[PDB]
């Protein structure tokens, strides 16, 4: 779509360092 | 019976998770816009202050 | 003393050139020829026999050339026992239409801070009857207490609760300094204290003095009224040797007034836009508000956080000057929990196991721990659902929510808002109730039963009522 | 005395006219007795920063050159004295008998005068002395948010220094210097009270630049304290300095520079804030034997708003320091007190700046804790006892072991004992909430009964096989007898 | 020579008025009367025959009216074979306490850049021995190598390891420019090279010259030490037709020092806060550090990434000036993989199947692709669960983790940190091992076996030890 | 909007003074400062063109006083002063429901209540779209 | 980089003028302004050192004009004017995919489409890394 909109990428879940990233790391 | 119930529940739960993610991203996008504008304003103010001090 | 002609008038900054004898900085210059006293405070010796001054009232009508006469001393205010029961402005003039304040001694607005060898180290727990404060962030007697909060979060309600629960019983005097707040609040408090008897309009049994610098005042006045209230408190602390409770409203307004005049004082703006002397002037003001070896001043200062942002320079700097800090959060208010004290942000210096007690310390720390774990699980909850949690985790979530509800307490000053009678809970009851909740004794009770209740007994009674 | 006339005095900045022989960075004395420092030498005026309230200063005042670049009274006569930024005593115990004055802006030791960090700078904190060891001459940053315990860590180290100072050997003796920048007078007084009830004041110099004190004074305080430590460093003695709230020095520099009309930069901090902090911390060094072998250890403290260590001053100070001790609020309110994030907290080993006995248990403790951190970050337990549950139980045990109270520094041998008890698996069976009780009880039991063991550990500096066997006996016996 | 007088001392910017002919910009001015040597380099001709000068040392003690002489040349440093084994300052003064540096040739730090017709077009390959570098981002002989990284990520350790592996083996001389770094690290390097033999205090066989300006130095000094070091390297390139290795630590300090003085120089701040003359000055420095047709200079430059933000102007501009880039990611270092080279961010110009060979290129691209697919899979894992992925997904994750572990290589300079003995992996062995792991020949081996090892022969051997200890 | 920024700046004060007549003369008046946000924008323009140092959101630091002095004039005078009233209903336009913005929080800190209107309810047909949960009156 | 800022500022215009010869004489030409961002940086350096008032990211306000008076020279002239063409392929380096930055926004607005390349695709096997979705041709 419009390029201006923020675009996510692979690994963002782990890059965030939040609970979901930690869950993925431990799992 | 269990398998059908499990699949239906999984579908519903994933739909609900998607809805929650949608609400969260809406809020985060609003925050992102505010922060971006603030950053631009702050750098503008810094540059102006540096120019005037000269 | 010395007569100077006004050279420039920009906002509240008046540039006066004195022919001879430049008034020393921080002197009180009186404008001649105005219907009401307009005192200018010398701020900078610009040079060429010219002094830049900050006005303490409106500058409308000033003309270039108008004579200004030096007083020879900084702005002085009536100080003493007669001040009790009387309302004063920044310059000290009575604004209660009760007559002149006939004090035997007059003190200067500006004064040096108590020295290092005069500081006291005693720390005691001032029970406030508020669950969140008394348990998580106990308030110290004689220590500087700060109520951080944004717009419409409960700062003035909380400070009114502190006045009702503590100031009424306090054997010493008190001073309430209103800096940059709505005038109607002052009128309410004045009449409320008159009704309660704290301000007696018949005999000198009044125990509270009022200094008001409300938002209608010009920026210069709002930057000095806090110093006026501090001076009248200082007299009671030192000369009378009596314990005082200095309640100040929105100390932030003191800083905000400085930012407005800093631009007109010719200073390079600092971060955000605040004055470059934020830390220094704030410290100069705060350092004077300290318990010394002569007397004690328990300071309850409400601090407004701009945009509910605590990284803003004004609220951020204030943190270093407070023994006990209470941070109200809008989100907690959105959930309905009142008071909106943030359990994991409010801190205190008397939360030491050798001071507050081992049992109290353990209970507070455990409550904070379980709430922190719930916060850590918030994201997983928000996306997946509580279903995708361990039954042990569900226990932590269920217990934590009960604690959050129990932190809420009906307030006496909020009876006219919520319709629920206020509940002043003794400290022991708070500690015991939170012990019981942490242990799991009341896991069967619904979480709603813990909301807006007093002691845990009321919680169980409400739980049964919820049949 | 070549003098000048104050053209303008505003907000502590005096544009003195005259002083044609004034040196840059030289102290000047005003008519009222206030002392200032010449910073902005301009073609027609001299920008002087007054070290005090500027109300006494007025236009037309006579400013006399002192004739010397700003210096601080230096020596060992300042031990036990609370002084200000200019070395003036504020403890009311009398004049300081300093015979030597050292410039506050001296250069740091060069490449040659320095030698590798060797001596261990014990802090008395289990987590610091085990997973992030600090050596003498190493600049370690106690970075964290507000009310996180950085000052607690510093004061605990200060108190820990007592057990060496009251001994005999001068090599282990570590004189301390606390520089309070921006902290209120009541807070500084409370710190002094703690030190003088633990009898640590006898070897500490408390330089204080409180909020009431002028911005120039707050800016100068760290350099003053650093010079006072340099006295010990260059005489062969070992010294420690804690620049509490170096961030508050940054705001003082910002005020001073902006009021001096120096153009602002990032966050209005003057562009030379990096140098402001660099020249201070670089002085901390371990002198080589030819230069006396003395050392100066620096523990700067930085407050990070909302835990953003990517902020300007935090990044500047982080780059300068050798290692960083990260204190996080979430750990503090999760029960880990001290709240040291051992995963992110890093410290250069100081070329073996940790005692051998501590190393032996600390290596395995570190590896186990790393593995525990990697695996136990889910809280969504499904079923692997042998692999995970074994590991995470040991991790919980070691974390409870790392938890420590306030104002109770532990000697290195006692830390070795408790860390041994936990790391050998002897406490794996012990209840996770009873680990702390076991720690306290075992510490007391060792100190009372098996004090000879602690003495041997301390004397040797290494746990030999025989000492290990003795420790095995002690821990097993007490563990069996721990619960009556 | 046209003796000037100081008219203003503000910070490090000192203004001097020359009654006689004004000194041209970039010339060195010597302040008379100071106990030590203070050199002021002309920056701007303000006007009224006044020059704005940046001091190369402390400005304390300067008094308005103090006489300042003009050297007539930009800062000149002792340069030649006699600088080997000697530590020199920005102004070319011996700081090793070993007496004066007696070189018969003096050269100015400021000089023009090599011309376009002098640029070499050859691209060789330099086998450092690091598995990550040699495979993914191979360094080139004569090319400009860049060690991008944050704080505490491995830049200094990696550059010291590169010195140990390459510079020691390399016959040609080397130069180390410690721009704005910790003084402790400078002493550590000096002592380490003394015992290693690279610097011989007794004989004259030293192979590395040292130019140090630490962060203790004033901002002006920290902005020219790189120029002094590269001038020495240029002498070892033009006057002597030899291959040189210029190792500079934290070039970022070169840019940062300019930001600390631009405001006083009188320049309007540019974005974020850097000086408006960021790219121009950085190019002026970097273009000089190149391999001309006369001689080769393989330059390894450490670049601090402020707040781990590669978008920051200082690291962003330096990307264009470097042939081979190796970015050290903190997240990988948190995982423990040392070196922390980011496999999916590091790039090299010689990464061309024509240059490195088809097999090398194919293996490297396969490694990068499998790691990208692993990054993609992690997001799925976070929601679904590891025991929910397909067998192909599980196989990909396992192989990617094995490859990531095998990227880690123990370093000799890091023997003190890790405790494991340092290993050096030949390029052929690196390619063979990663190719085997991609094929799956070692899928049966545990992931732990591939962590902190040398060749895959060490990898398989470690697995057997764990089984014996199982 | 076509009118000059100084005019937009003075308009609220001009309106308040007209109602002050009724308040002081024992009469009750209602003043509605619709779009005070735009008065804040006009004041920001005046300040920036006056080279006053901008603050958060580029707004000058005296923007709080700008609205405080206006709103404070609204009051219920006592019997001795005629017992008049100057009930004020200022309007602030939030962007994407940003009630935590500078001008919104400033005006909330001055006013004795807020009636929060929600675009969600307005589109959902609940008109008036008063959010009872957040609406409060002291 | 060694070339002074004005040379970097004038290089694109010189190249375009060289290209115009072909376009104005019935010959088709293609120009590739690699790193048009660096030209904007050089122009910013010139403007700020010339004390020209700054703007967003310190770029002078006329940077859009600087880029527009260059890219608009690219044209397909009609038969009467020779029928020549001057195709333009400017290159802009976005920082972390920030297509909303000053220079990226300006160049995107000026150009008749873009060819967006993503590092994710480059390391995912998609070489060239052209993102078909974002890439568009007017
Ligand atoms: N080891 C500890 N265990 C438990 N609580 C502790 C410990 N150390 C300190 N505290 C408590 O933590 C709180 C904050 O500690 P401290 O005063 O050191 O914080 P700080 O970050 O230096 O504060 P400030 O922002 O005021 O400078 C105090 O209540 C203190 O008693
Ligand atoms: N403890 C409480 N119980 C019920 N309502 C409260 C409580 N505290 C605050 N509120 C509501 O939130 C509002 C907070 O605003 P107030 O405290 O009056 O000013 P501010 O918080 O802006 O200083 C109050 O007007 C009140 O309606
Ligand atoms: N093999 C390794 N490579 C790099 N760093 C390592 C390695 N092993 C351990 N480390 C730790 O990582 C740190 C990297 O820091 P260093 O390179 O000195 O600073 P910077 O990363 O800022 O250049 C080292 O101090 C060391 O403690
Ligand atoms: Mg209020
Ligand atoms: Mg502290
Ligand atoms: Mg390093």
């Amino acid at each position: 779509d419009t390029p201006e909109g923020v675009r996510s990428g692979a690994g963002a879940v782990r890059d965030a360092g939040g609970a979901f990233g930690k869950k993925e790391q431990a799992d | 019976e269990s398998t059908t119930s499990e699949q239906s529940a999984r579908m519903t739960a994933m739909d609900n998770a998607s809805k929650n993610a949608s609400e969260m991203i809406d809020k985060l996008t609003l925050t992102f816009n505010r922060t971006r504008q603030a950053v631009i304003t702050k750098e503008l103010i810094e540059i102006i202050s540096g120019a005037a001090a000269l | 003393a010395a007569t100077g002609r006004i050279v420039a008038v920009i906002g509240a900054v008046v540039d006066v050139q004195f022919d001879e004898g430049l008034p020393p900085i921080l002197n009180a210059l009186e404008v001649q020829g105005r219907e009401t006293r307009l005192v200018l405070e010398v701020a900078q010796h610009l040079g060429e026999s010219t002094v830049r001054t900050i006005a303490m009232d409106g500058t409308e009508g000033l003309v270039r050339g108008q004579k200004v006469l030096d007083s020879g001393a900084p702005i002085k205010i009536p100080v003493g026992p007669e001040t009790l029961g009387r309302i004063m402005n920044v310059i000290g003039e009575p604004i209660d239409e009760r007559g002149p304040i006939k004090t035997k001694q007059f003190a200067a607005i500006h004064a040096e801070a108590p020295e290092f060898m005069e500081m006291s180290v005693e720390q005691e727990i001032l029970v406030t009857g508020i669950k969140v404060v008394d348990l998580l962030a106990p308030y110290a007697k004689g220590g500087k207490i700060g109520l951080f909060g944004g717009a419409g979060v409960g700062k003035t309600v909380l400070i009114m609760e502190l006045i009702n629960n503590v100031a009424k019983a306090h054997g010493g005097y008190s001073v309430f300094a209103g800096v940059g707040e709505r005038t109607r609040e002052g009128n309410d408090l004045y009449h409320e204290m008159i009704e309660s008897g704290v301000i007696n309009l018949k005999d000198a049994t009044s125990k509270v003095a009022l200094v008001y610098g409300q938002m209608n005042e010009p920026p210069g006045a709002r930057a000095r009224v806090a110093l006026t209230g501090l001076t009248v408190a200082e007299y009671f602390r030192d000369q009378e040797g009596q314990d005082v409770l200095l309640f100040i409203d929105n100390i932030f307004r003191f800083t905000q007034a400085g930012s407005e005049v800093s631009a007109l004082l010719g200073r390079i703006p600092s971060a955000v836009g605040y004055q470059p002397t934020l830390a220094t002037d704030m410290g100069t003001m705060q350092e004077r508000i300290t318990t010394t070896k002569k007397g004690s001043i328990t300071s309850v200062q409400a601090i407004y956080v701009p945009a509910d942002d605590l990284t803003d320079p004004a609220p951020a700097t204030t943190f270093a000057h407070l023994d006990a800090t209470t941070v109200l959060s809008r989100a907690i208010a959105e959930l309905g929990i009142y008071p909106a004290v943030d359990p994991l942000d409010s801190t205190s210096r008397i939360m030491d196991p050798n001071i507050v007690g081992s049992e109290h310390y353990d209970v507070a720390r455990g409550v904070q721990k379980i709430l922190q774990d719930y916060k850590s699980l918030q994201d997983i909850i928000a996306i997946l659902g509580m279903d995708e949690l361990s039954e042990e985790d569900k226990l932590t979530v269920s217990r934590a929510r009960k604690i959050q509800r129990f932190l809420s307490q009906p307030f006496q000053v909020a009876e006219v808002f919520t319709g629920h009678l206020g509940k002043l809970v003794p400290l022991k009851e708070t500690i015991k109730g939170f012990q019981q909740i942490l242990a799991g004794e009341y896991d069967h009770l619904p979480e709603q039963a813990f909301y807006m209740v007093g002691p845990i007994e009321e919680a169980v009674a409400k739980a049964d009522k919820l049949a | 005395e070549e003098t000048g006339r104050v053209l303008s005095i505003g907000d502590g900045i005096a544009r003195v006219h005259g002083l044609r022989n004034v040196q840059a960075e030289e102290m000047v004395e005003f008519s009222s007795g206030l002392k200032g420092m010449s910073l902005n030498l301009e073609p027609d005026n001299v920008g002087v920063v007054v070290f005090g309230n500027d109300k006494l200063i007025k236009e037309g005042d006579i400013v006399k050159r002192t004739g010397a670049i700003v210096d601080v009274p230096v020596g060992e006569e300042l031990l036990g004295r609370v002084v200000d930024a200019l070395g003036n005593a504020i403890d009311g115990k009398g004049p300081i008998g300093s015979k030597t004055r050292r410039r506050v802006g001296l250069k740091a030791p060069g490449i040659i005068p320095r030698i590798s960090v060797r001596e261990p700078m014990q802090t008395g904190i289990k987590a610091v002395d085990s997973l992030v060891p600090i050596g003498r001459g190493q600049r370690e940053l106690i970075i964290g948010d507000r009310q996180t315990g950085k000052t607690s860590i510093a004061i605990d180290t200060i108190i820990n220094q007592k057990r060496f100072n009251d001994g005999t050997d001068e090599k282990k003796k570590l004189y301390c210097i606390y520089v309070a920048i921006g902290q209120k007078r009541s807070t500084v007084a409370q710190l002094v009270k703690r030190l003088t009830d633990a009898d640590a004041m006898k070897y500490t110099i408390v330089v204080s630049a409180t909020a009431s004190d002028a911005a120039p004074l707050q800016y100068l305080a760290p350099y003053s304290g650093c010079s006072m430590g340099e006295y010990f460093r260059d005489n062969g003695k070992h010294a420690l300095i804690i620049y509490d709230d170096l961030s508050k020095q940054a705001v003082a520099y910002r005020q001073m520079s902006l009021l001096l009309r120096r153009p602002p930069g990032r966050e209005a901090y003057p562009g030379d804030v990096f140098y402001l902090h660099s020249r201070l911390l670089e002085r901390a060094a371990k002198m080589n034997d030819a230069f006396g072998g003395g050392s100066l250890t620096a523990l700067p403290v930085i407050e990070t708003q909302a835990g953003d260590v990517s902020a300007y001053i935090p990044t500047n100070v982080i780059s300068i320091t050798d290692g960083q001790i990260f204190l996080e609020t979430e750990l503090f309110y999760k029960g880990i007190r001290p709240a040291i994030n051992v995963g992110l907290s890093v410290s250069r080993v100081g070329s073996a700046a940790q005692t051998r006995a501590m190393k032996q248990v600390a290596g395995t403790m570190k590896l186990e804790l790393a593995q525990y951190r990697e695996v136990a970050a889910f809280a969504q337990f499904g079923d692997l006892d042998a692999a995970t549950q074994q590991l995470l139980s040991r991790g919980v045990r070691l974390t409870e072991l790392l938890k420590q109270g306030q104002y109770a520094p532990m000697a290195i041998e006692e830390q070795v004992a408790v860390i041994y008890a936990g790391v050998r698996g002897y406490l794996d069976k012990l209840e996770p909430s009873k680990i702390t009780k076991f720690e306290n009880a075992f510490l007391s039991h060792v100190i009372s009964q098996h004090q000879a063991l602690l003495g041997k550990i301390r004397a040797d500096g290494k746990i030999s096989e025989e000492t290990d066997a003795k420790l095995k006996e002690i821990v097993t016996n007490f563990l069996a007898g721990f619960e009556a």
